[PDB]
């Protein structure tokens, strides 16, 4: 199962 | 024995002919079990192996939302990152990721990844405690300074010994048939004489799994390192992996040669020898 | 920009016996940036229904892809991977050796 944040731009 | 799950995620850019193409694929050791391509028909994550089919629909929406948005974040990262080190916009370029998680045989936590690629070079990557960051340079420490001020390794922390961790053990229930099944390698040595005075003698390996091997050739017991041509590991296409590794050897010295196969598939090392 | 040049086999999913429906494989690694283009040749004429495994990479960021079909082996049938990449100034034609 993946990840996604819950800002992670670069 | 120990088992790992990996996501993968490449963008490239493509200026004049649309939007950067983005690819993810997610592995468990070294079995593909997701993908999704942002080119496909109707872009969503598609499973790859049975024993992700039984997810429900829920877990594919969750899966296929998080691929569009890791899409646009890479999408505006790509445009970042040409400031970052001044480049034209007239070029292709490359933003490359990969997470996830090691365990080992009781199933706990040995190490997590987080690691990034720009134009195919190290950019910034989680450190093994999970909490700090390694940046290749001036450009990945602005990147690095925005992920501490938004404490982004505490996220991933969490998600590496939690979510990380857990759904790694549930695929490896699922899928034990496969996935916690070594199929050793089926091997044998061939001789091709290269002239009258030398000959090639060949080791091989086929069918096995997982792709981890060691094929080595010693002569008189002694390891031909600098001498063995030894080819990647590849993919037969059917789960299974191939090697091989060559010695150039004098002609008659042949029995002087041995072959030496190790995997997790076989109880004991292997030798062998060229039988004519 | 950093560029790496692709490494080409070209081999069989299964030991080849002629007459017998097998697959015929190149796999292309250790290459960056990721555009490539494989095809696999039939007596020197480009094979029409190729399929290919989704672009993954490895540790060190190089990319590989499987290029695949299905086909019998014969005799007198010769096939080849033939392979176009930024680092090669022509493509180049690696071919099958049923004892590589």
């Amino acid at each position: 199962k993946r990840w996604i944040i819950l800002k992670i731009v670069r | 024995g120990s088992h790992s799950m990996r996501y993968f995620h490449t963008s490239v850019s493509r200026p004049g002919r649309g939007e950067p193409r983005f690819i993810t694929v997610g592995y468990v050791d070294d079995t593909l079990f997701v993908r999704f391509d942002s080119d496909a028909a109707s872009p969503r994550e598609e499973p790859r192996a049975p024993w992700i089919e039984q997810e429900g629909p829920e877990y594919w929406d969750r899966e296929t939302q998080i691929c569009k948005a890791k899409a646009q974040t890479d999408r505006e990262d790509l445009r970042t990152l040409l400031r970052y080190y001044n480049q034209s916009e007239a070029g292709s370029h490359t933003l490359q990721n990969m997470y996830g998680c090691d365990v080992g045989p009781d199933g706990r936590l040995l190490r997590g990844y987080h690691q990034d690629a720009y134009d195919g070079k190290d950019y910034i990557a989680l450190n093994e405690d999970l909490s700090s960051w390694t940046a290749a340079d001036t450009a990945a420490q602005i990147t690095q300074r925005k992920w501490e001020a938004a404490r982004v390794a505490e996220q991933l922390r969490a998600y590496l010994e939690g979510e990380c961790v857990e759904w790694l053990r549930r695929y490896l229930e699922n899928g034990k048939e496969t996935l916690q099944r070594a199929d050793p390698p089926k091997t044998h040595v061939t001789h091709h004489p290269i002239s009258d005075h030398e000959a090639t003698l060949r080791c091989w390996a086929l069918g096995f799994y997982p792709a981890e091997i060691t094929l080595t050739w010693q002569r008189d017991g002694e390891d031909q390192t600098q001498d063995t041509e030894l080819v990647e590991t590849r993919p037969a296409g059917d789960r299974t992996f191939q090697k091989w590794a060559a010695v150039v050897v004098p002609s008659g010295e042949e029995q002087r040669y041995t072959c030496h196969v190790q995997h997790e598939g076989l109880p004991k090392p292997l030798t062998l020898r060229w039988e004519p | 920009m950093i560029q790496r040049t692709p490494k080409i086999q070209v081999y069989s999913r299964h030991p080849a016996e002629n007459g017998k429906s097998n697959f015929l494989n190149c796999y292309v690694s250790g290459f960056h940036p990721s555009d490539i283009e494989v095809d696999l040749l039939k007596n020197g004429e480009r094979i029409e229904k190729v399929e290919h495994s989704d672009l993954s990479f490895s540790k060190d960021w190089s990319f590989y892809l499987l290029y695949y079909t299905e086909f019998t082996p014969t005799e007198k049938d010769e096939y080849a991977c033939r392979v176009n990449h930024v680092t090669l100034s022509q493509p180049k034609i690696v071919k099958w050796d049923r004892d590589m």
